[PDB]
């Protein structure tokens, strides 16, 4: 039984994406089992053999992986943190540093208290059915698969008669066709060096009371540089996310939330307000479980059932605009006011932000104190906008740090 | 032009037949795919494939930023160079050598430096998380 | 003083002025009245063509469209492939520059290598000097 145990995956483990194998006992990277280097000709009987060599330790490592898991821990916390590498592992997908960071990094949270990853996981499997966020995902993965939305949406009761889930399909049929058309096609980039910079600001301002951090600030981390922060390198705890696990016409694809890509469609998907035809008690229950799945991530990310967000030009209320505007002015004008201000309507105090954001700098003088102060300087309009949102969103504040409105 | 085969004879390597296009193919380590093209000119292009560069965000600019100054540095013999494939987002290391000064024991000092210089740039492409 | 009479028969051979290494190391010379193309013999028996020219913006989008320039400019070079477009240590200007071993090198591969320096140069120069056109 030379089976690696789970220090020695802990061990590989790194925020890295290079491909280990498990073999005679260790867990490491296939060039190091060897002193020299290995060598072999191309052509298509070996390209064959070598992808069907690859395919078998891929899957040999994840259930070695797995076997250690179930040795060190109980089977219902064992399984819950290698759910996470099962679907992609099962395909020969290659198990990888990264992946063993964030499955150990999962199984240290699930130890303690799993119900909160449970939850978030069910949540997420329910998503993945969704034919919107699958064309969300299509819009940022292009390549991976064009045209799934598009000729999705030559369809009716004759192609897809079903009220298991084709029902729920349908119903969602507009939504997919307003979700395929909006945005870049891709989206961007859209980063100006500040917005990796603003993305530390809604860290903070995630940790502010009654704010979550469980899903806002992994997605935030991704967002901000490149990958999230690991358990192993409420609260933030492991920062892993479930899978994206999505099957549909065009294949199965595994999309993890430390991809800036799947963040991305993740945050336009949860977008939009509740769709009331899914949400209905007639409608379908698999387009109930979809569309009430939705509403919780958004939900999570504080966007109530009524917020409405679209990616527009850089639609929203009259109140929205200006107050978006005022999040900007913010933004653009000190590094330390946006956290305060959305403090101060986290308290319903946005009237006061003015105030409540100035910097007071003493200046030499006499009889008294004067001062030199810097403020906001938020007109009346501005103040009045940001009080009428409430509670902003941290999906309103994450759409302004990605430039979408 | 097929002159290579003293070459792996004498290293124990595999055969490089080049066809349909002369190009000839080498797997390193299970991992790298090696390169041995046969330019025009009369020179021995070696390249190799050997990462991906992430495809937004500021690791692609700190990626971009290592790339472009890797060049000024004498990487390796053949003018060998780091660049970017027309995908965006490959990692290409590449020289060539002319043929004329290429016999076999020369093709192995520059061959082992491509193998160990690909694996350095592998691993610092991958180290960009800091 | 090793490329020194391969520089002197170059130079006689394409009617340009005497190249003399100060203290047997680098020299310059004046391209065109445009830009200066050093000759650098380095310690390892090679001659080195280097142009430096033009300059990146300090940040933003401009500046990372060089980068994205700069990581595409040499993959599959064109001609010698005895060249390489690199990011000066300044962060800032953009070096031409390729090295070959002194015995690869005789009069007439020379000159052939300093044509195409110097067409590639123009050639990214302008190319640099217009990002965002």
């Amino acid at each position: 039984s030379p089976v690696p145990d789970l220090e020695q995956f802990r061990a590989i483990a790194a925020q890295k994406d290079d491909r280990v194998i498990s073999k005679r006992g260790e867990v490491k990277e296939p060039s190091t089992f060897h002193k020299g280097h290995k060598f072999a000709s191309v052509s298509e009987g070996v390209l064959r053999k070598k992808y069907t060599k690859f395919f078998q330790e891929n899957i040999k490592t994840h259930l070695d992986l797995k076997q250690a898991l179930l040795k060190e821990e109980k089977p219902e916390t064992a399984l819950l943190a290698y759910s996470l590498v099962s679907p992609s592992g099962y395909r020969g997908e290659p198990l990888t540093e990264r992946k063993i960071l964030e499955v150990v990094s999962l199984l240290d949270e699930v130890k303690v208290e799993g119900d909160t990853y449970q939850q978030l996981k069910n949540t997420f499997d329910s998503i993945s059915k969704d034919p919107r966020m699958q064309v969300s995902l299509e819009n940022q993965y292009p390549g991976k698969m064009d045209g799934f939305g598009a000729q999705l949406l030559e369809m009716g009761k004759e192609k897809l008669k079903g009220s298991g889930v084709n029902a729920a399909i349908n119903l969602a049929l507009p939504g997919v066709g307003l979700l395929v058309a909006t945005g870049r096609e891709l989206h961007k980039a859209s980063v100006n060096g500040d917005a990796e910079a603003y993305h530390h600001q809604l860290e903070q301002i995630s940790q502010l009371p009654g704010r979550d951090q469980r899903l806002s600030m992994p997605m935030q981390q991704t967002l901000a540089i490149g990958h999230a922060m690991l358990s192993a390198e409420q609260g933030p705890m492991s920062g892993v996310l479930p899978r994206l696990e999505i099957s549909n016409v065009k294949g199965d694809f595994t999309f993890s939330m430390q991809e800036p890509a799947a963040v991305r469609a993740l945050m336009a998907y949860l977008g939009p307000k509740e769709d009331t035809s899914m949400s209905s008690p007639q409608a379908p229950k698999e387009a109930q479980e979809m569309e009430a799945a939705r509403l919780t991530l958004k939900q999570m990310l504080g966007s109530s059932p009524n917020e409405h967000l679209v990616p527009d030009v850089d639609m929203p209320s009259q109140t929205e605009s200006t107050a978006n505007g005022a999040f900007k002015k913010l933004l653009s004008e000190d590094w330390d006011w946006l956290m305060p201000a959305v403090r101060a309507m986290d308290k319903g105090e946005a009237n006061k932000i003015n105030e409540k954001l100035t910097y007071k700098l003493p200046l030499d003088a006499a009889n008294g104190r004067v001062y030199l102060d810097k403020s906001p300087n938020l007109s009346g309009a501005q103040l009045d906008a940001l009080d009428k949102l409430g509670s902003p969103s941290q999906l309103r504040l994450m759409y302004l740090a990605e430039g979408w409105i | 032009q097929p002159l290579l085969d003293e070459f792996c004879r004498l290293n124990e390597l595999p055969p490089l037949i080049l066809e349909d296009g002369n190009r000839c193919q080498l797997l390193v380590d299970d991992r790298f795919v090696l390169y041995f093209t046969a330019t025009e000119d009369d020179a021995l292009m070696l390249s190799v494939a050997f990462g991906g560069l992430e495809k937004s965000g500021e690791l692609r600019v700190r990626g971009l930023e290592l790339l472009a100054r890797a060049n000024y540095q004498r990487v390796g013999s053949g003018n060998l160079a780091l660049s970017l494939a027309p995908n965006g987002r490959q990692l290409v290391l590449a020289g060539r050598q002319p043929t004329e000064h290429l016999n076999s024991a020369n093709l192995t000092v520059w061959f082992h430096e491509i193998i160990e210089q690909t694996e350095l740039w592998q691993a610092r492409f991958a180290m960009l998380d800091q």
